């Protein structure tokens, strides 16, 4: 609606008659072609992303915002649960990370 | 044909120019109401010829690819279901002039649009079109309604039969 | 000629596959609205009559 | 998380 691509904020310009909208709008432009998991099986617990989406290189998997490549692992501080893995079309198997275990010196 | 009456009228403004700037209007409309299906996908996306979509068989909406007329089926329903003497207009004096595109054009860029949108996330609207599991695409859209994502995967095969279904009764109900 | 359509192409897509996008530009583009006429006015005893 | 701790 306010230009193209996802709009940030517009300014105006007078004209004789009109207005002139500058409309600043990001555009992603360079990107990668990957696999994404529909959701992460770990111990029987489906996870799922608390944002974003899962993607990965082919070593790991990683969690990414949707609009800019930034991953972070995954764990139980950026995903959550919803029951057992069975239940989903095609899910896959790794560690869910969690933060806890260095804390239980 | 008259001249004497041709003469006569030499007392006036052409006024029929005038006529002639709607009908570009309706042209640059006819543009215009579809250039998100034109002109914001100037790539002309053909569909995959994979159809893994996650068992959601919405075939009848493609373009009938098998046929001369690329309309959808249910495209070609409507078309007929729309009860389409201008050869007598014409000589009276009173002329259409044809669209600026073809239903086989528009029905090409809608084809276009059918495969954008199953193939690719909406950042094709971005320009910067990117492919994505329709699973997933849906799984958004229920996030996008406050519905926790969750939900769409454990319920895929109820969503996928209800809106075959629902596409179903559509067709159905497009017979009349 | 007969015009074309645009630019032929295929995403690539399967039903695991992504893409994400990585650098961005901003762009600024300028839309363009009229918001007055002229305003006019006129005397049928000027113009109709003199 | 107390149950986690222990
Ligand atoms: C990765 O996931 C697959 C599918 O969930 C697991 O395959 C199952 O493995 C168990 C244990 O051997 C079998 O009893 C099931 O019959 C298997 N199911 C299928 C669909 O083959 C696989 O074990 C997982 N791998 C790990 C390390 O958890
Ligand atoms: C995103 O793209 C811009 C444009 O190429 C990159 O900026 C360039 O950076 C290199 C190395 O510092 C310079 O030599 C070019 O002159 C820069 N171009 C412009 C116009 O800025 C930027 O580095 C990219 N960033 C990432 C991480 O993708
Ligand atoms: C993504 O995959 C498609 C299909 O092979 C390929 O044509 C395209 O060049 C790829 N692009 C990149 C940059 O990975
Ligand atoms: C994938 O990412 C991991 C994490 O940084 C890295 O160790 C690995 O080398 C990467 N491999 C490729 C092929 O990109
Ligand atoms: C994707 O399609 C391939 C080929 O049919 C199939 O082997 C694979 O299991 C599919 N994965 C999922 C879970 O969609
Ligand atoms: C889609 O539905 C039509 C109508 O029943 C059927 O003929 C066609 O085989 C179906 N195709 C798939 C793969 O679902």
């Amino acid at each position: 609606f306010c230009g193209k691509g996802y709009h940030l904020m517009s300014f105006p310009q007078s004209a004789p008659h009109g207005v002139v909208f500058l409309h600043v709008t990001y555009v992603p432009a360079q990107e990668k072609n990957f696999t994404t998991a529909p959701a992460i099986c770990h111990d029987g617990k489906a996870h799922f992303p608390r944002e974003g989406v899962f993607v990965s290189n082919g070593t790991h998997w990683f969690v990414t915002q949707r609009n800019f490549y930034e991953p972070q692992i995954i764990t139980t501080d950026n995903t959550f649960v919803s029951g057992n893995c069975d239940v989903v079309i095609g899910i896959v198997n790794n560690t869910v990370y969690d933060p806890l275990q260095p804390e239980l010196d | 044909d008259s001249t004497e009456c041709s003469n006569l009228l030499l007392q006036y403004g052409s006024f029929c120019t005038q006529l002639n700037r709607a009908l570009t209007g309706i042209a640059v409309e006819q543009d215009k109401n579809t250039q998100e299906v034109f002109a914001q996908v100037k790539q002309i996306y053909k569909t995959p010829p994979i159809k893994d979509f996650g068992g959601f068989n919405f075939s009848q909406i493609l373009p009938d690819p098998s046929k001369p007329s690329k309309r959808s089926f249910i495209e070609d329903l409507l078309f007929n279901k729309v009860t389409l003497l201008i050869c007598a207009q014409k000589f009276n004096g009173l002329t259409v002039l044809p669209p600026l595109l073809t239903d086989e054009m528009i029905a090409q860029y809608t084809s276009a649009l059918l495969a954008g949108t199953i193939t690719s996330g909406w950042t094709f609207g971005a320009g910067a079109a990117l492919q994505i599991p329709f699973a997933m695409q849906m799984a958004y859209r229920f996030n996008g309604i406050g519905v926790t994502q969750n939900v769409l995967y454990e319920n895929q095969k109820l969503i996928a039969n209800q809106f075959n279904s629902a596409i179903g009764k559509i067709q159905d109900s497009l017979s009349s | 000629y007969t015009m074309s359509l645009g630019a032929e192409n295929s995403v690539a897509y399967s039903n695991n596959s992504i893409a994400i996008p990585t650098n961005f530009t901003i762009s600024v583009t300028t839309e363009i609205l009229p918001v007055s006429m002229t305003k006019t006015s006129v005397d049928c005893t000027m113009y109709i009559c003199g």
